[PDB]
C-alpha cells in the first residue's frame, strides 16, 4: 500500500466483493544547448562545461 | 583552493587558472591563447 497510486473502490453486499483498478501517468522532457566560439582556422578550439 | 582526490593521492585545484600568451603583431593587434576554468 506505501507504494499504490490510483484509485480503488471498496464495494460489499453479502457474499461478493469487487475492485476497480486504473491509472493515468504521463511524463515529459525537454533539452536545449546553444554554444558559440571562435577561434583561428588552422588552430583547434575546444569547449566543455559540466 | 586545493584539495586532495584519491589517485596514495596528489594534490588538486579548484578556481580561476586563467592563462594566456601575448604576440603584438601589427602596429595594434594581439594574439592570445588563452585557456581558463571557473571551477
Amino acid at each position: 500500500l506505501g507504494s499504490f497510486n490510483g484509485i480503488a473502490a471498496g464495494f460489499y453486499q453479502g457474499n461478493w466483493a469487487m475492485l476497480l483498478t486504473a491509472l493515468s501517468s504521463s511524463t515529459k522532457n525537454d533539452i536545449l544547448a546553444t554554444p558559440s566560439i571562435v577561434t583561428l582556422d588552422n588552430m583547434q578550439a575546444t569547449f566543455n562545461v559540466g | 583552493q586545493e584539495v586532495p582526490v584519491l589517485t596514495t593521492v596528489e594534490r588538486k585545484t579548484v578556481g580561476i587558472k586563467l592563462k594566456v600568451k601575448p604576440q603584438i603583431n601589427e602596429g595594434d593587434a594581439v594574439l592570445l591563447e588563452i585557456e581558463q576554468e571557473v571551477s
